């Protein structure tokens, strides 16, 4: 009745369910849907269903999803001190955990179901994403440790390749997938 | 104006009020390392002061041998041949805090080409004045660190006390 | 609440409160300590403090996380006494020198 | 790159580089202190403790958030330098940011 | 229930009692037995008593206590700030302020109640371990204004006479008292 979670039925809702998904407003302001709070809800069930992602899908499907999840929700730590003090008197370690955070949060955690491809993607495809985006923070993590530039990191044009990477189809994504992999392979190694 | 609605905000409240106090002892736990760099940087300047203060009396000695024996020629070479020369250097070596410019200073010296049969005391006493000049570079180099230092240091102290009596 | 009723010679061994309380202020340290590198730097830190944030981790990454194992008592202590290591001595400001000679 | 000091002393200087301009035609300093960081192509600007190099408020008003020749008392002679070095530290601790 | 002197319990309880007692936890940590905050605390049965005082243990108690509530006064405005620079830039007056302070918080404020002869500080001996503590205070005083250093003063014997002051039993304590005064009097002026 105001949005809080501590009316009778909102509250003997708990307790009985499996997954949760508490949507958010002001993401719901932003236009940023589907507003899933991703530090609100949970889930019961991921625990028994890693035989059938292990069949299914791939072999480090587990593996990733847990990488994910933790670059999220330790990035949270960190944006708590940007708002203290700012995010400029950070390192570059921290506003590159920042950065990739933000592409995680607009390009793979984002959908919209009006488009005419991006309003069903499949568990191949999802994954496919996620393989690009760890390998690409991977090899920034590295290049971060030699020297160059979080700037030259963030202008690197995978960025929005890799970002632009969910309205493909699902027909030429293993081609499409393959040949992204490479060139940040290759690109994040050339500088 | 108007409070915000007027439950659930509850806990958001006491969210908020224990990162407020989060952040004042962190801030404290920066000072504290700013203190422990600003005492080591003003230990340093008593020597860069003690060797300026010598190289000046050193200078000042070797000069006054070139007002007894007063050279017409010298200081015809004084204003003869003398490179003004601009070593305007302004490297940036460490930003602490937020983007901080720090002002350093190097020291091209020229050549000062004189005849083959040259010397005389004015050459002691250029060189005196050189000497001079690289101690000059030292107390300039470090003074305008130490200020950015203390700066620093008047900064985190005013965002503490801010925080911890009107937040 | 009870603890120190049921922890001492004759019940489990002797170092059980001390090694507590020890890695009770160690923990915290680097806690706090972390999220001052985060702001400030690797650069501008003390060997101490490098140290202490490297017990931390190791703290979160070998004695928390246990998975389905069934330490005893030995066991965890054994485990305590490898990770207090880490630190030199004389940091160990509350624990004796009668255990520190036997153990670390 | 400049100083302003005693004539006898701003030919010493000028004896090799770095122009010196007499205290002969500014004993105050403030006009040819404004006057050289007018023409501002120096490095640094070492004035003499004539009366007062510290006040540089006016300095600063002209300036205001410059990467200009860094301001620095040099010395007002050389007759003795043994408290000089104390002098400096309590002033330029006490009058500075850091407090007491 | 958390440790909060609002509720209406407490609320009441004040205004409805004499003393109050400020147990504290960190006193209790930083291993000061009995644990009593001095600066939280407070009473209101001194003026009413005073009397008592003046015609059963002495004439001057009153002033006594009152300057020793003063020193502590000082020792804590002051100790605001120590820890900032460390104990050790601060003018000889301080340090000697904050010297005299522990002397006070650490053998005059802290009575181990495991003991066989330190449990019950009689009256009489509570009045003459404060006369000696003013005693020192007011030599060290007197030492500092003409410029001994701060370091004799600490290195004296007399301070290790004063700490072994309330171990001792309660019949020898007149002569103790009397020697004590004595050999600080006269050790206060050969340095």
């Amino acid at each position: 009745p105001g949005g809080d979670m501590s009316e009778p039925v909102t509250q003997s809702t708990l307790r009985i369910v499996g997954a949760f998904w508490r949507l958010d407003a002001s993401l719901a302001f932003r236009r940023h849907f589907p507003a899933i709070n991703w530090n609100g809800s949970y889930s019961l069930f991921t625990s028994a269903l890693d035989p059938w992602y292990r069949e299914n899908v791939a072999e480090d499907y587990p593996e990733l999803r847990d990488a994910i999840s933790e670059l999220l929700q330790r990035e949270a730590g960190l944006q708590e001190i940007v708002q203290l003090v700012g995010p400029d008197a950070l390192q570059d370690a921290e506003r590159l955990v920042i950065e990739v955070g933000r592409i995680i949060r607009e390009d793979f955690l984002q959908q919209n179901a009006y488009h005419e491809v991006d309003a069903y993607c499949s568990m191949k495809k999802a994954y496919g994403i996620m393989k690009m985006i760890l390998a690409f923070y991977k090899e920034a993590e590295a290049a971060i440790k030699r020297g160059v530039s979080i700037d030259e990191i963030l202008q690197l044009p995978v960025l929005e390749r890799i970002g632009r990477a969910r309205y493909v189809s699902e027909e030429e994504f293993p081609a499409y997938f393959e040949e992204a992999m490479k060139e940040i392979q290759g690109a994040f190694k050339a500088l | 104006s108007q409070v915000s609605p007027t439950r659930m905000n509850l806990l958001q409240r006491r969210g908020q009020l224990r990162l407020a106090q989060k952040g004042v002892d962190l801030l404290k736990k920066k000072r504290d390392a700013l203190v422990a760099e600003f005492f080591g940087l003003v230990r340093e300047a008593m020597e860069a002061r003690k060797a300026l203060d010598q190289a000046a009396k050193e200078a000042y000695a070797a000069l006054l041998l070139a007002q007894a024996f007063d050279g017409p020629e010298v200081v015809a070479g004084a204003a003869l041949g003398v490179p003004p020369l601009e070593g305007v250097e302004a490297e940036v070596e460490n930003v602490w805090g937020s983007k901080v410019p720090r002002l350093k200073a190097t020291f091209p010296d020229g050549a000062l080409l004189s005849p083959v049969g040259t010397p005389a005391y004015t050459l002691e006493a250029s060189r005196a004045f050189r000497r001079y000049a690289e101690a000059l570079i030292r107390v300039a180099n470090t003074e305008t660190r130490l200020k950015k230092i203390g700066e620093e240091i008047k900064k985190t102290t005013r965002r503490v006390n801010a925080l911890e009596q009107v937040v | 609440r009870l603890m120190n009723n049921g922890v001492g010679k004759g019940k489990t061994r002797e170092d059980h409160k001390q090694v507590s309380d020890q890695l009770y202020s160690a923990y915290a340290n680097g806690v706090d300590i972390r999220k001052l590198v985060a702001i400030i730097g690797e650069d501008a830190l003390t060997e101490n403090d490098r140290r202490y944030l490297q017990f931390a981790d190791a703290f979160e990454r070998f004695f928390i996380n246990q998975g389905q194992q069934n330490r005893s008592i030995e066991e965890s202590l054994q485990i305590a006494w490898a990770l207090l290591s880490m630190l030199p001595q004389g940091e160990l400001k509350r624990i004796s020198k009668d255990h520190i000679g036997k153990y670390y | 790159m400049a100083v302003i000091a005693d004539p006898e002393t701003a030919q010493g200087f000028r004896l090799a580089g770095l122009e010196g301009y007499g205290a002969s035609s500014a004993e105050e300093a403030q006009s040819l202190l404004e006057t050289l960081v007018e023409r501002g192509g120096y490095a640094l600007v070492a004035v003499d403790e004539a009366l007062l190099p510290d006040p540089e408020r006016a300095v600063e008003r002209l300036m205001r958030g410059r990467d200009l020749p860094v301001l620095l008392p040099i010395a007002g002679l050389k007759e003795a330098f043994q408290g000089h070095d104390v002098e400096g530290y309590m002033r330029e601790l006490v009058r500075k940011t850091i407090g007491f």
